[PDB]
């Protein structure tokens, strides 16, 4: 084939342009986010249950619901929570590569057949089901400066006048409101209601007769009397519109002829849905919107459409009205694609330096300049065909593939300059035989790679969704790269190269470049000189061999395992933690103090503040609360103090003087729609209805277990709340016949008051909204306005609540959690310092066995993903060693010669483990994939090492030591050419300390300090592998 | 609300005696109350831990301090069931007629649930049988209604 | 015919009919399935001890077992062989008469006494200004 | 059943419409809404679409809006299904 | 009575149904025991 | 009808190239893709 298209350059040069071509289309065309779709396809039920506690929302819907969940495909596991805040969570997590609509359909289609066993008040709510896999492109926060407007106020407006506009905005994929659209409240009063002999019921009966939509018909309606000359339709009662028409509503009439209506006995506002969240941005009232991108959607193009629209809506916004951007992370990923493009052409620049400074000629540097784009570009069309999108894991999988690529360009150019310069034959007769010595070779290392990156792809579950994206961007690049090196790259040479007189190595010449080629020639004869003495005593290089593998070892043991670096994205958390039973305003004035620390203290680096009071990930209680802190831009926090790290330590220092207030500082993961993925994810299982009591205990027994082993565990925290004091109270049902009081009317007139009741429908300029009758604050805050409420009897009297019940305090759950359909408690904690998740999973699995009778246990999230990723890897490791051996056999015709290639592997690690434990960073994904492709280069210049050496024994019929010192001799130049390019390439990511630094930190060390040792070693260790295999079987 | 008494009421809660032992030597305020007004003592009897409330009285707990609804721990530990806790608190002076804010006595509580033992006990220490509640129902009244014959024939 | 999408279609077109069904045959919950005819396994539970009775064990099945298997990806239908418990109020003509008392208010008492009732909290959102106390207020709950 | 135009596009159609966002292959949307109380609201999508995965996504966009219509809209069925505007054929019947 | 869902693999559900039903078997009253009376499957598995 | 239109320019671009390109690829040349390719326009102005 290279043959073919040395004969033939413009169809060499045709098929560089349709490669071209097709890159170019895919560039434009191509998706654009942060990461792709790493976590697995999980449907969240979500319902709504009004003033009702954790076991009645679990005991009448979640039970219901759960037990309705079958004949759902790829269902993996099924976990649920049920809290006071009157809300059920139901999470159907599914098997990865399982289609989300499809299983979001299934799940959707069983909870519709289940809504009858649901009761009235769930169903006037209705359930929600949503992809809760998915995240956010940005948060766009609206505030109100001038103080005119409430949170409420400013959820209705984004809702009326923003929400729609955004959402049909090009490549938004879903928009949430940050808060909700007006409701009409009904602010009920008992000393009004029990002086006109009324209850909660009488207003509910009232507003559901005067706001409500009533059928009519038609004036000559069909069938109609002959001779009809007018047909109309007849416009009866429809919905009130106005808090005026509300107050307005009829309740009763007295003998004397006064009206009683419901604004004698209430006060009538437009308020929010629910008063859980109290939403503030730097003290300011806030509302918001998170936008999530759509499928196959450009990341870069949308966040520009929606400022874009945002612009539009200016003009129309009222007095102090302004628009704000807390969380965005297109910037970061504006970075991302910069400093990634940067690096590529940075690598191009430093081939062409590296090219001239040894080969000095302006033709010969073109050729790699032209070869290496036309792969990248090919790379991007192979990846549009697959259908990935360009995001970090992609990006990066190019950065460390420019290792590969530019060997493949340095490699076939060099050796022609050399078959030239030795031998004295022409450009084209040079490159038919440098490209004859090398062709069967670059086939076979295709295959070697390919045997080491394309099983990485075959990783199940989070992990080998991100192993997937490197693996199809590095084989992919890769054989390009074999098929340029092949089709174009020898047509460019043949063409391109001028002819080299017969022995001129450029010694003739004067200046730098005659200094440079003297002083190398005599380099490559100490190096031959030296090899020659290494050879002459290989059994000292065999235990320093062994010294290398027993230090790699070593390290690997010793350098701590995590999933991604922690980057700084311009954001971070501040949870806030009261204890238990602590009311909304306490946990304000902590939130309003965390904030005035920010504004105070971190005036320099924070931007904004956005306190989210009464808000939490696991149950939304009134105790805790949580701050998403936005910072300036990257260039205006200059140094290592002043980032997200630095200030997080900072941060939780100073609040932990705080008195009743659990306050800390922490930032985001990586990948935010996963998590840390670091530690163990438990599940404490109630197998035999032992009940809620009896879970606890067990609970508190396995938590006091495993306190005994710091050693092995540390941070065992559960992730649900403890039980709290609630308000028992006993409905006499003798006294409350006997008074002649229904039991409807007493359930009604407490839930309605204390709880809140959705009454009906009502349209506010021609939007649907909810209308809720509730008691006003103060006549349900404590048990003495329990007395406060009357409730009517059937012979007109109004009986007191006191009168027909009994109360008394008891402990019960504020967030009752299951698993697959059982109570469970989510327990979580990580391995200790020098301990691995396996020996810390494999302890909490002892403890579990030794608690009472009746109480099992499961793994979830990150765990189960582990345990099934874990079982496939040393299957996945064994299929890459055997047939990278069997290509290598195939390649040389041999069993034993291939073991003198495989043994260089040590070579390239020892050093990325160095460089690593020095800087002092984690053996992450990034580090491991770095490994990979220091390995596959180091590798690659043995594989040609070892050919020359065979080659040069078999047609030439030289000795071992004269045919190995020789290939060493003509390999020594291109080996030192890509090392000195390549590692000055990967320098910037190293000594990075920006936006994305993390990541460019993890991929920059590992392969740095890999390629240092996988150059310098190899070079003398290669030599001594192929004389001591050679040696050993004939 | 000391820092060591809202860590006693924790303790006293979860049941961790050696926690308990140590803030008692430090002075941990046995007399400390969350927002509904229980003490150590009643966690201590509610959750049925026995050495507790031993040590709690030892160190001068009060036996008849009631909540905000007027309930005494000798309420929560005859209506969970807690025979040994019943007695220890009766032999500290626990008042055996105490009435919450509902009038509902030791007696009806332990009648209810049906607890035999501490029925006898509860009576042996000078329980009123005929001690009415706000809606004017005995501990016998409460038997004949749940339908224990063995609770009824004690109740004579 | 892809079975997925079968069963989409018909459930589409059942939820029209939903509404305008009785309302004692949408309780019992309406089931849309798409499984074979025959049957792949029966799984048999016994006592060997002899415990438990034939009514023991079918609610064991369908109140530990049923519901995790229904769960399980690939089985279309679990048909149980028995039945799970449930309360029997097994009513008597000669007694009810007697009080003057008919089933509808044995009903009617079933559905006021055992209820499970949504009461609100004390110190409830939105509160008054120096709220200290906040608890669930805890009123009729389902009989066990 | 009874709702004006005005009322029915308030209550139900600008709901619906509000939460069809973001779905795979859609090229546009047209709807309209009429004095006996009828809805129809026609998403149209792009030549080689899934017209099956199409009516799921359309499906479960839908659920989402469905709790915040009326009652009476919910008692009647919201029907999600492929549609074409043209007839086939029209089989006429009469008596002879 | 347990039906195969349509187009689904008998060999690998009634795999994950001897899966489910060993993780019920440990928290079992004494006496209870499963039984194997009717089986489709094994015949599949020791005629191939 | 408006999507048609619009995207006619580009497909006679695309066409066009692909055809100079097989050209140049089987022939081996420059010239006689270039001397082949400049009759489009005889046969475009007759269909016109
Ligand atoms: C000091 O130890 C605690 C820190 C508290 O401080 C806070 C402010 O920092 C946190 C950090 C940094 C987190 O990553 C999480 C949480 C917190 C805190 O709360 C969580 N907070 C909750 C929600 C609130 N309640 C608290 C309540 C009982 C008062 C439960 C925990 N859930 C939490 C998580 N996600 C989950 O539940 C699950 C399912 C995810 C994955 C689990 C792994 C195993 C963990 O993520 C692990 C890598 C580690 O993070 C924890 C072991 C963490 O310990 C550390 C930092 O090593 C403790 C949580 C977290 O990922
Ligand atoms: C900024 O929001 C993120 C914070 C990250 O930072 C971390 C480091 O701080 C956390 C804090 C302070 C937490 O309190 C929790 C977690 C994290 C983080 O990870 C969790 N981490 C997880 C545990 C792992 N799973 C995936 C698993 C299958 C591998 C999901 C994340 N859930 C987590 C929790 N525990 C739960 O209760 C579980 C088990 C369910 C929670 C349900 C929520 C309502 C939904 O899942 C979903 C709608 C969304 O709310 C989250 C996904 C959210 O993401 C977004 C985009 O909003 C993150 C919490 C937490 O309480
Ligand atoms: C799951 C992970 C992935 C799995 C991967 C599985 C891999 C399957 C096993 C294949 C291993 C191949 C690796 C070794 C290739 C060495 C090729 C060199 C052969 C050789 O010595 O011939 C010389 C050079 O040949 C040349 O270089 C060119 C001429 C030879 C062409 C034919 C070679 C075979 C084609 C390569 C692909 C084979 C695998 C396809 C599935 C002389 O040349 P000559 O005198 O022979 O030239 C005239 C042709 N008649
Ligand atoms: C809708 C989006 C569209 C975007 C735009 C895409 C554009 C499509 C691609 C266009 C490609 C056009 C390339 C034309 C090259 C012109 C070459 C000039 C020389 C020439 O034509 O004369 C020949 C001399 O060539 C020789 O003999 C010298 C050959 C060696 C030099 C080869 C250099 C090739 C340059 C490649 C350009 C890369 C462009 C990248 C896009 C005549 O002699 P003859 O060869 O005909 O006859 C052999 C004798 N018997
Ligand atoms: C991080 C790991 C630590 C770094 C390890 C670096 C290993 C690679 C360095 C190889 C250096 C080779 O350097 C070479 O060594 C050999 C010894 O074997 C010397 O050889 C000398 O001793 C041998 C003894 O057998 C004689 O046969 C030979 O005549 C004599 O010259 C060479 O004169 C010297 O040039
Ligand atoms: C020339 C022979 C090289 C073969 C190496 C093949 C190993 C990789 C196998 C594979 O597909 O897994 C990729 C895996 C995904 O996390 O990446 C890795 O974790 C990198 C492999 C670690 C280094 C191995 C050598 C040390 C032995 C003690
Ligand atoms: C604004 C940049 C768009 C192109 C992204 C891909 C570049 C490698
Ligand atoms: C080194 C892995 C392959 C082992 C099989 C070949 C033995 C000569
Ligand atoms: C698979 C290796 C066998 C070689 C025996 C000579
Ligand atoms: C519009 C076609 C022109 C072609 C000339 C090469």
């Amino acid at each position: 084939m290279p043959n073919f298209f040395i004969d033939r350059p413009i169809f060499a040069w045709v098929i560089a342009i349709i490669i071209m071509l097709a890159g170019g289309l895919a560039i434009l065309k191509l998706p654009v986010a942060q990461y792709p779709t790493i976590a697995p396809p999980a449907v969240t039920i979500s319902a709504s249950y009004p003033g009702a506690d954790a076991k009645t929302v679990q005991d009448t819907v979640t039970q219901v619901i759960e037990q309705n969940m079958n004949g759902i495909d790829n269902l993996m596991y099924m976990s649920s929570n049920s809290d006071s805040t009157g809300t059920v969570q139901i999470t159907l997590t599914f098997e990865s590569g399982t289609d989300a609509d499809i299983a979001q359909v299934q799940v959707q289609n069983k909870l519709q057949l289940a809504m009858p066993l649901l009761p009235q008040e769930v169903q006037q709510q209705g359930v929600s089901v949503e992809k809760s896999s998915s995240s956010f492109l940005m948060v766009v926060g609206v505030i109100n400066t001038d103080g005119t407007m409430t949170q409420e106020d400013i959820s209705d407006y984004v809702a009326a006048n923003m929400k729609d506009a955004i959402s049909r905005t090009s490549g938004v994929g879903d928009v949430q409101l940050f808060g909700s659209q007006y409701a009409m409240r009904i602010w009920m009063n008992p000393n009004e209601l029990n002086k006109f002999q009324l209850t909660p019921v009488d207003v509910i009966t009232a507003i559901k007769a005067q706001n409500a939509q009533v059928a009519a018909g038609q004036l000559g309606g069909t069938p109609p009397v002959k001779g009809q000359q007018l047909n109309a339709s007849i416009i009866a009662q429809t919905r009130l519109t106005s808090t005026e028409e509300f107050g307005k509503i009829l309740l009763k009439v007295n003998q004397d002829g006064s009206r009683v209506l419901l604004r004698d006995v209430a006060k009538i506002e437009l308020g929010g849905e629910n008063y859980d969240i109290i939403a503030e941005f730097n003290g300011q009232p806030a509302s918001g919107l998170g936008i999530k991108l759509a499928t196959g959607a450009n990341a870069l193009d949308t966040a520009a459409a929606i400022r874009a629209e945002l612009a539009k809506m200016e003009p129309f916004f009222p007095s102090g009205l302004k628009i704000v951007y807390p969380y965005d992370t297109t910037p970061f990923v504006k970075i991302s694609i910069h400093e990634v493009v940067k690096t590529l052409v940075e690598a191009i620049i430093l081939v062409f330096l590296v090219m001239y400074l040894f080969l000095q000629n302006f033709r010969a540097t073109l050729i790699p300049t032209i070869a290496v784009p036309v792969v990248l570009l090919g790379t991007f069309a192979v990846l549009a065909a697959f259908g990935f999108s360009i995001n970090t894991l992609t990006m990066f999988g190019m950065v460390l593939a420019i290792g590969l690529l530019v060997d493949d360009a340095i490699v076939v150019v060099e050796n022609v300059e050399r078959v030239m310069a030795e031998e004295g034959l022409p450009p084209k007769e040079a490159t038919r035989k440098s490209m004859g010595q090398i062709q069967g070779a670059l086939v076979g290392i295709a295959m070697v790679l390919s045997a080491v990156f394309v099983p990485m792809a075959f990783f199940g579950g989070s992990t080998g969704a991100i192993y997937r994206q490197f693996s199809i961007t590095i084989v992919s690049a890769m054989a390009l790269s074999v098929l340029v090196a092949l089709i174009l790259t020898p047509a460019l040479c043949a063409t391109m190269l001028k002819p080299i007189a017969k022995g001129d190595h450029g010694e003739g010449k004067k200046g730098f470049f005659g200094w440079f080629n003297r002083m190398f020639e005599k380099s490559t004869h100490h190096y031959t000189d030296s090899v020659g003495g290494i050879l002459r005593s290989t059994g000292r290089y065999l235990v320093l061999y062994l010294i290398i593998v027993v230090g790699m070892a070593y390290l690997f043991v010793r350098l701590p395992s995590s999933f991604l670096p922690d980057e700084d994205q311009g954001v971070f958390m501040t949870m806030v933690q009261l204890p238990a039973g602590a009311t909304q305003e306490r946990t304000q004035k902590v939130l309003n103090e965390v904030t005035h620390y920010y504004l105070t203290k971190e005036k320099n680096n924070v931007e904004s503040v956005f306190a989210v009071n009464g808000f939490g990930f696991a149950g939304r209680p009134q105790n805790t609360g949580i701050a998403f802190v936005s910072l300036k831009d990257w260039a205006d926090r200059p140094g290592e103090e002043n980032k997200v790290e630095a200030i997080t330590m900072r941060a939780t220092r100073a609040f932990s003087q705080i008195k009743d207030a659990m306050v800390f500082a922490f930032n985001l993961p990586a990948i935010v729609e996963l998590g840390t993925a670091t530690g163990f994810d438990f599940e404490l299982i109630d197998q035999a209805g032992l009940g809620h009591e009896k879970l606890t205990q067990a609970r508190n027994q396995l938590l006091a277990e495993a306190a005994k082993h710091p050693d092995m565990l540390t941070s065992v925290r559960p992730n649900g709340l403890e039980d709290t004091p609630q308000f028992k109270i006993d409905i006499d049902q003798e006294k409350a016949q006997a008074l002649g009081v229904s039991i409807n009317d007493i359930n009604t007139t407490l839930g309605a008051a204390w709880g809140g009741s959705y009454v009906n429908d009502f349209i506010d300029r021609g939007r649907v909204k909810k209308v809720y009758v509730m008691s006003e604050a103060k006549y349900r805050m404590l048990p003495d306005d329990i007395g406060d409420w009357y409730v009517r009897a059937a012979d007109g009297q109004m009986v007191p609540f006191s009168a027909f019940s009994s109360s008394r305090w008891e402990y019960g759950s504020p967030r009752l959690e299951r698993y697959n359909g059982l109570p469970s408690m989510e327990i979580l904690g990580q391995a200790a310092p020098g301990k691995s998740t396996g020996e810390a999973m494999e302890l909490m699995e002892q403890l579990a066995s030794k608690l009472p009778t009746g109480v099992g246990y499961d793994w979830t999230g990150m765990s189960y993903q582990e345990r099934l990723s874990g079982n496939q890897a040393p299957s996945l490791y064994a299929i890459s060693l055997i047939v990278v051996f069997l290509c290598l056999a195939a390649l040389y015709e041999s069993w034993s010669i291939p073991f003198s290639v495989m043994l260089v592997v040590p070579l390239g690690v020892i050093g990325a483990l160095l460089a690593a434990t020095f800087r002092g960073l984690t053996n992450d994904v990034y580090f491991q994939v770095g490994l990979l492709t220091t390995i596959g280069l180091s590798a690659k210049n043995a594989i040609l090492i070892v050919e020359f050496a065979k080659d040069l024994m078999d047609k030439e019929g030289k000795g071992l030591i004269e045919a190995t010192l020789d290939a060493v001799r003509m390999r020594l130049r291109p080996i030192l050419m890509t090392s000195l390019a390549f590692i000055l390439g990967v320098m910037p990511l190293v000594i990075s300390t920006g936006a994305g630094s993390g990541a460019q930190n993890a991929v920059g060390t590992g392969v740095m300090g890999g390629m240092v040792t996988a150059t310098v070693l190899a070079i003398f260790f290669v030599p001594v592998f192929f004389v001591v295999v050679r040696r050993r079987f004939s | 609300g000391s820092d060591l008494g809202k860590k006693l009421l924790e303790a006293a809660r979860a049941g961790r005696d050696d926690e308990v032992r140590i803030l008692m030597a430090n002075g941990a305020d046995v007399n400390a109350a969350d927002v509904v007004g229980w003490t150590p003592l009643h966690l201590a009897a509610y959750w049925g831990h026995l050495e507790i409330v031993e040590v709690l009285l030892k160190n001068g707990a009060d036996v008849n301090a009631y909540d905000t609804l007027g309930s005494t721990p000798l309420h929560l530990a005859a209506h969970f069931g807690h025979l040994e806790i019943v007695e220890v608190l009766l032999k500290n002076g626990a008042d055996v007629n105490a009435k919450d804010d509902n009038g509902i006595t030791p007696l009806h509580l332990a009648a209810n649930r049906g607890h035999l033992e501490i029925v006898e006990v509860l009576l042996k220490y000078g329980a009123d049988v005929n001690a009415q509640d706000k809606f004017g129902k005995t501990a016998f009244d409460i038997s004949i209604n749940n339908g224990n014959e063995d609770l009824a024939e004690i109740l004579q």
